[PDB]
């Protein structure tokens, strides 16, 4: 009678029984995704892995989530089409035989929504990385530790995301690596920040600092050379910093920030003569932004959210600009020269009740995404037709 | 020693990794009979400059390596196919490969390059072309004279897909 007291001894039937019932008649039919076949399963549900799981070819995603226990052997070493795998609140301490091709093929990973103790470390030490994805993890001062040599060193590593933690440095002194590209946080809570990176970090092109506290931007960001952002999403950016450093970097090319105070921009925006994307949000202007007409690289008008009453004889900027952005205003008047761009793709005005059209419109005959709200909507010609 | 690798001169695909690769000697024309060579796991950054000595190669040994160029051998590459040009930096890269056609595979990680002349569309017998971490946002016209390749790394989003709907949209539309 005291078998049955013991746990181990159950852990054996429900291991038996999450074996048994995962055949491959019921698990294969389970797969269902559309860019990449992800196995969903109910893993939270599922206390032990299944095992015929591993008889599958065309899995190259999976996802893992709420396990207790921590099984993975060798035997996906055939099934080697596998580039990355989700696991959240989940360890897996199984892993010495099947390291080899998980370090060489495997390059990628979901390894988020953890704590600071039950953090897997093998993903530290494979050398084969491009893009961590370590969300969750309230990571303290004491926690930055956890950053070590070899995901300092390692060769491939193009993004790491961060959110929703104390976080404000987690390891920044890692940038010796040379493929950071993007680097993405969330949940500052200050506004100080670690001066070794943008000297030694030569290679960011994005960077999302989302929901910050500072008005700061780097100023010493000079020294990467191929950058194309300045991203703080989720941010009062009262006054903007030092422009004079961005026309040494004339190479930001994507520029977009929002959730905002901004005010007005100085006439600086010129010296980006390589700005084709640029889309803002949520900032208080009414006055008609002066610089503007100079980027004649660009494909996107950042004048969302924000009112105003008449808008700038600046049109005979955009030769090749590609998107419309323009919402929250009462204007009801557009000056002639939109019929000089046929690039654009998108009529995308939002509330204007505007009285109609003139013959400009016919030239944007290839466009296929027209956007309004509100009009007199009553004569509604025959450019349009 | 590579005086018996001229005795022995028939090695058509010689492949070595995860080692301690800290360069390759110049002796390397001592193989004619070689048509491919792959390595990984090499620390380097000096350039491989005695590879125009043998015409035959089709792969490159550089995975896993720290590189800032392609060689001056590639005026003599034509009949080549597999570059794995990964874990680099750099953003140049030379106007070269419009003479070389055979090539398919531009398996290039870690370069944020700028410029695609001519030479990305050239080549109708590639079908690949691996990039990730980019500008992404330069998107040349050759990219339009395409057509025969299919597929790239990471470039298929609207921001190609917006820029030139003439070329890289009927490009890739007709395509799929």
């Amino acid at each position: 009678f005291g078998v049955f007291l013991s746990e181990v001894s159950e852990n054996k039937l429900r291991e038996i029984s999450l074996n048994h019932e995962w055949t491959f008649e019921k698990l294969r039919q389970h797969i269902s995704r559309n860019a990449q076949d992800k196995q969903e399963l109910h893993l939270f549900m599922l206390s032990g892995v299944p095992d015929a799981v591993f008889d599958l070819t065309d899995l190259d995603v999976l996802k893992l989530e709420l396990i207790p226990e921590a099984k993975i052997p060798a035997k996906i070493s055939q099934m080697t089409n596998l580039q990355e795998l989700h696991l959240c609140h989940c360890p897996a301490k199984v892993e010495q035989t099947a390291f080899s091709f998980l370090r060489d093929h495997l390059r990628c990973l979901h390894v988020k929504f953890t704590d600071v103790a039950e953090i897997p470390a093998w993903v530290y030490l494979l050398k084969n990385l491009r893009e961590l994805y370590l969300i969750g993890n309230l990571n303290s001062e004491n926690n930055k530790m956890i950053g070590l040599e070899s995901l300092r060193e390692l060769r491939h590593l193009k993004i790491l995301h961060v959110k929703s933690n104390l976080t404000k440095v987690p390891s920044n002194i890692t940038d010796v690596a040379p493929h950071l590209t993007k680097l993405v946080i969330h949940n500052d809570g200050t506004k100080l920040l670690v001066l070794n990176s943008l000297k030694k970090m030569m290679n960011v092109a994005e960077l999302e600092l989302q929901n910050c506290e500072l008005e700061r931007i780097p100023h010493a960001i000079f020294s990467l050379s191929n950058l194309q952002e300045l991203d703080l999403k989720s941010n009062n950016i009262r006054t903007i910093e030092e422009i004079i450093s961005f026309q040494h970097l004339k190479r930001l090319t994507c520029l977009k920030l929002w959730h905002n105070k901004i005010v007005t921009i100085p006439p600086s925006i010129t010296h980006v003569k390589n700005l084709e994307s640029l889309y803002f949000s949520n900032n208080k202007l009414e006055s008609l932004p002066v610089a503007v007409f100079s980027l004649q690289k660009l494909r996107c008008l950042d004048v969302s959210y924000n009112n105003i009453s008449m808008i700038p004889i600046e049109i005979g900027l955009l030769q090749n600009l590609q998107h419309l952005h323009i919402t929250g205003n009462k204007v009801d008047i557009l000056p002639k020269q939109l019929f000089k761009c046929i690039k654009l793709r998108t009529l995308n005005l939002g509330q204007n009740c505007i009285t109609s059209l003139p013959e400009k419109v016919g030239q944007l005959s290839q466009l296929t995404q027209l956007e309004l709200k509100g009009n007199c909507f009553d004569r509604l010609p025959a450019q349009l037709g | 020693e590579i005086i018996s690798f001229q005795h022995l001169k028939r090695l058509t695909c010689l492949k070595l990794w995860h080692n301690k690769i800290v360069t390759i000697p110049p002796s390397i024309t001592h193989v004619k009979n070689l048509e491919s060579l792959y390595f990984s796991n090499n620390k380097l950054e000096s350039l491989p400059v005695a590879v125009f000595s043998l015409q035959k190669l089709r792969c490159l040994d550089v995975s896993y390596n720290n590189i800032s160029m392609i060689p001056i051998e590639i005026g003599l590459l034509q009949n080549l196919q597999h570059l794995h040009i990964t874990g680099n930096k750099v953003d140049i890269l030379p106007k070269q490969l419009f003479k070389c056609i055979k090539l398919r595979t531009l398996n290039l990680g870690q370069n944020c390059i700028t410029s695609l002349p001519e030479k990305v569309g050239q080549l109708s017998q590639l079908t690949q072309l691996e990039l990730k971490g980019n500008c992404f946002d330069r998107l040349p016209a050759q990219l339009g004279q395409c057509r025969m390749l299919k597929k790239s790394g990471l470039v298929v989003e609207d921001h190609l897909f917006d820029t030139l709907p003439l070329e890289v949209k009927e490009a890739l539309n007709q395509d799929i």
